[PDB]
């Protein structure tokens, strides 16, 4: 499974 | 921008041997940025339907790429592959040898 | 670690030509099982291994949901980097993300890793502890800053430090046949005549996974760095690596240089001789 | 059954006393747990996200969160009046990049009132002067009321008012109806009544 | 930052309506829900990008669109079988991340307008052997047969808004819970001192705030037309 969506810098 | 020089590999996916099909590999690693231009070619002529593996990176951020195609090799059939990247000014041929 | 899960993410900027391009792959051990390419045909989470293909449906399209989305924000990351520098609109740049987590031989967390690079150098990277940040330049402590304002390692250290683990559990069960195995390499030695007085002696070792190996020159029972070439291990294609080492050798005495072969499936190292 | 479920029935807690509210689910690659508070007729307010595996304080509530067995739970400090609302369990899902909520668990703290004064009392129409409510009042926090089983009669739950003059509480419902003969010992019937109210003439 | 209008909408069964909401936070991914008495959130539509919506778990009879990024228009269609709902509005960072609320907005939807009805609201002196048994007096406010429950009540002391010594009941109750388009009934307590409702300059009033229909909806009754208005009774001091 994949990660939660990333933060934008 | 970091740019990097493709680092070549022509081989066979099994020991060549002469009549049995076999699958000709290009391994291009090291490189930076991502488009490049992989041709494998058979006798000089590019072999068309060529399958290329997915776009990933090592630890130092570099891709690498598997162009793999089904081929049979003969005594006098020459195979290579052409690489083509912003790092080279003309496209770099390497050809494939049964003992590399 | 023992077994470890790995995530990979690029996105090249194509100005006057397209939106950025997105590509994610995913890989436990060696074997990658997912992939996702903007440019391709099927616009979703596609299969890359036998056992990830019985997943259900929301598992496939929650992973479609999720590189729609973090492509989308790669692209306001191109987008803000280039006003970091100062870059004009016509450069093309790409940006690289990684993540994933080590476990043990108790398929525990062991390690964790959450790394960001632009234009092929380092960016800013989660350290070990899970809980600061290593920012390269200037710049990068503008979004590092903004990362620890919003409490962004609290919430990466969750997907190393849990779901990583537990779903690398999930993949190293439902998958045992094909990540649990170990292929011992399969070894031999060929002779090339250089010149009259050289010849080179080129030890293979084929048909091995995982891809970590280790291939040593030895003379008389002592290591030979000198003369020797080693290549990098390369895919075969056939889901596993291969690897050779070679040596220049005074022609009439080959029967002293030994190669030596050591992999996961071998408790002890391999001896290879040319007669 | 739901990714996330909760004991949806009304759950009582003295006030100043500890309440505990708790919330299981499924699995579905659950990383995030969140508590909402919802009070009557307005929006869900976040007030509680942990994360991690053991306790996260914050103010007059306690996160705590157990990933081995499926449960997250809220516990509450120095149970206020402006605590009674719902509060609502939220847990992610990374399996299907979804959010969950819960249905709810309705909390109603009540009041420690003492010495209390159970009556009924008739209270007429300041103007009209011709219509009349019964209110049932200052009695103790272990009596109910019930709904009428007459269409013509209207009941009314409890409700605890606060003089902030004074230092007490006291709980009061009304009831009334068009009957015009009706007499207010007659809709109380259907609750349980404590026997100490006092009926006036 | 997230704003939803209008708080109180009232419609006929068979047309259109499009419950609005804004989005300042910049977030990718918004949210609507449909909350129903005592039965939690329902998801109806969802979307995560700009132009990326999907449905939910009850989108039958709902339509949205997703133009751009700041707003998210729910449509709701005569093809809904129970319109009437607390609709909520919800956006978040990311599909698994937080999600905040706006203040939503209850939708009404009756079969004709007939049964829209403004309440009746009047106060109840406090009785004189309250006075003598307790030293206190409790004045008691009734709003009745009014529909729909959009009702706020509140108590005002000397021309001012009181809290203290204030009870409401937390929803109104159905004068006649068998029918389905039945009436509401509300009841609130404002207790006061003994001594202070003796005092006969104390003005006391029962504010009773109402969101029926708006005057540019269309009325054919003859009967006073139910238009969001308020009603009010008043109360003064006795020394007796």
């Amino acid at each position: 499974i994949m990660d939660q969506v990333p933060f934008s810098v | 921008m970091i740019q990097r020089t493709p680092k070549i590999q022509v081989y066979s996916r099994h020991p060549a041997e002469n009549g049995k099909s076999n699958f000709l590999n290009c391994y291009v690693s090291g490189f930076h940025p991502s488009d490049i231009e992989v041709d494998l070619l058979k006798n000089g002529e590019r072999i068309e339907k060529v399958e290329h593996s997915d776009l990933s990176f090592s630890k130092d951020w570099s891709f690498y790429l598997l162009y793999y195609t089904e081929f049979t090799p003969t005594e006098k059939d020459e195979y290579a592959c052409r690489v083509n990247h912003v790092t080279l000014s003309q496209p770099k041929i390497v050809k494939w040898d049964r003992d590399m | 670690g023992s077994h470890s899960m790995r995530y990979f993410f690029t996105s090249v900027s194509r100005p006057g030509r397209g939106e950025p391009r997105f590509i994610a792959v995913g890989y436990v051990d060696d074997t990658q099982f997912v992939r996702f390419d903007s440019d391709a045909a099927s616009q979703r989470m596609e299969p890359r291994a036998p056992w990830i293909e019985q997943e259900g449906p929301e598992y496939w399209d929650g992973e479609t949901r999720k590189v729609k989305a973090h492509s989308q924000t790669h692209r306001v990351d191109l987008g803000t980097l280039r006003g970091y520098y100062n870059q004009s609109e016509a450069g093309s740049h790409t940006v690289q993300r990684m993540y994933g987590c080590d476990v043990g031989s108790d398929w525990r967390f062991l390690r964790g890793y959450h790394q960001y690079a632009y234009d092929g150098k380092d960016y800013i990277a989660l350290k070990e502890d899970l809980r600061s940040w290593t920012a390269a330049d200037m710049a990068a402590q503008t979004t590092k800053h903004k990362w620890e304002a919003a409490h962004v390692a609290e919430q990466l250290r969750a997907y190393l430090e849990g779901t990583c683990v537990e779903w690398l559990r999930r993949y190293l069960e439902n998958g045992k046949e094909t990540l649990q195995r170990t292929d011992a390499p399969k070894t031999h030695m060929t002779h090339h005549a250089v010149s009259d007085h050289e010849a080179t002696l080129r030890c293979w070792a084929l048909s091995f996974y995982p891809a970590e190996i280790t291939l040593t020159w030895q003379r008389d029972g002592e290591d030979q760095t000198q003369d020797t070439e080693l290549v990098e291990t390369r895919p075969a294609g056939d889901g596993t690596f291969q690897k050779w080492a070679a040596v220049v050798v005074p022609s009439g005495q080959e029967q002293r240089y030994t190669c030596h072969v050591q992999h996961e499936g071998l408790p002890k190292p391999l001896t290879l001789r040319w007669e | 059954q739901k990714e996330v479920e909760q004991n949806s029935g009304p759950l009582s807690v003295p006030e100043g006393a500890i309440a505990s509210l708790n919330c299981t689910y499924s699995d579905r690659g659950s990383q995030s747990f969140f508590w909402y508070r919802q009070y009557s007729g307005k929006s869900p307010e976040l007030i509680m996200s942990i994360y991690s595996n053991g306790d996260k304080e914050d103010g007059r509530f306690t996160a705590q969160l157990n990933k081995a067995s499926q449960y997250v739970s809220l516990l509450i400090r120095d149970s206020q009046p402006s605590d009674s609302a719902t509060y609502l369990c939220a847990v992610n899902a990374l399996l299907g990049n979804q959010f969950y909520f819960g249905t709810g668990t309705s909390l109603t703290v009540i009041p420690n009132i003492q010495n209390p004064d159970p009556a009924v009392y008739q209270l007429r129409d300041s103007k009209s002067s011709d219509k009349s409510v019964c209110l049932f009042t200052d009695f103790d926090s272990q009596t109910n009321v019930s709904q009428s089983k007459d269409s013509d009669v209207y009941i009314t739950d409890k409700c605890v008012l606060d003089m902030r003059s004074m230092d007490f509480k006291s709980n009061s419902a009304v009831a009334w109806s068009n009957k015009s003969d009706f007499a207010c010992a007659n809709a109380f019937n259907n609750s349980i009544i404590p026997e100490d109210t006092f009926f006036p003439s | 930052g997230i704003t939803q209008s209008p708080k109180y909408l009232f419609r006929k069964e068979g047309q259109n309506v499009t419950l609005s909401c804004e989005q300042n936070l910049n977030h990718d991914a918004m949210y609507w829900y449909r909350q129903d008495p005592g039965q939690g959130l329902r998801l109806i539509y969802y979307s995560q990008i700009v132009n990326d919506f999907q449905k939910g778990d009850i989108a039958e009879g709902y339509s949205v669109s997703r133009e751009k990024k700041e707003s998210f228009p729910l449509t709701v269609t005569s093809a809904q079988k129970n319109p009437t709902a607390f609709y909520l509005c919800a956006s978040s960072m990311g599909g698994t991340y937080e999600q905040y609320f706006g203040p939503g907005t209850r939708l009404t939807v009756t079969e004709d307008l007939k049964n829209v009805f403004p309440p009746e609201v009047a106060v109840f002196e406090p009785s004189e052997a309250e006075i003598s048994h307790t030293q206190k007096a409790t004045l008691v406010c009734l709003a009745t047969g009014f529909y729909p429950d959009h009702v706020e009540l509140s108590w005002w002391v000397n021309g001012k808004e009181v809290h203290s010594g204030v009870c409401t009941d937390p929803q109104p109750l159905k004068e006649q819970p068998a029918l389905n388009d039945s009436r509401y009934a509300l009841s609130s307590r404002l207790r006061v001192s003994a001594t202070f409702w003796q005092d006969p300059r104390n003005h006391f009033r029962c504010q009773v705030q109402f969101y029926g229909l708006s005057e540019n909806d269309e009325w054919t009754q003859d009967r006073a037309k139910p238009v969001t208005q308020i009603v009010s009774a008043e109360a003064w001091g006795r020394a007796d």
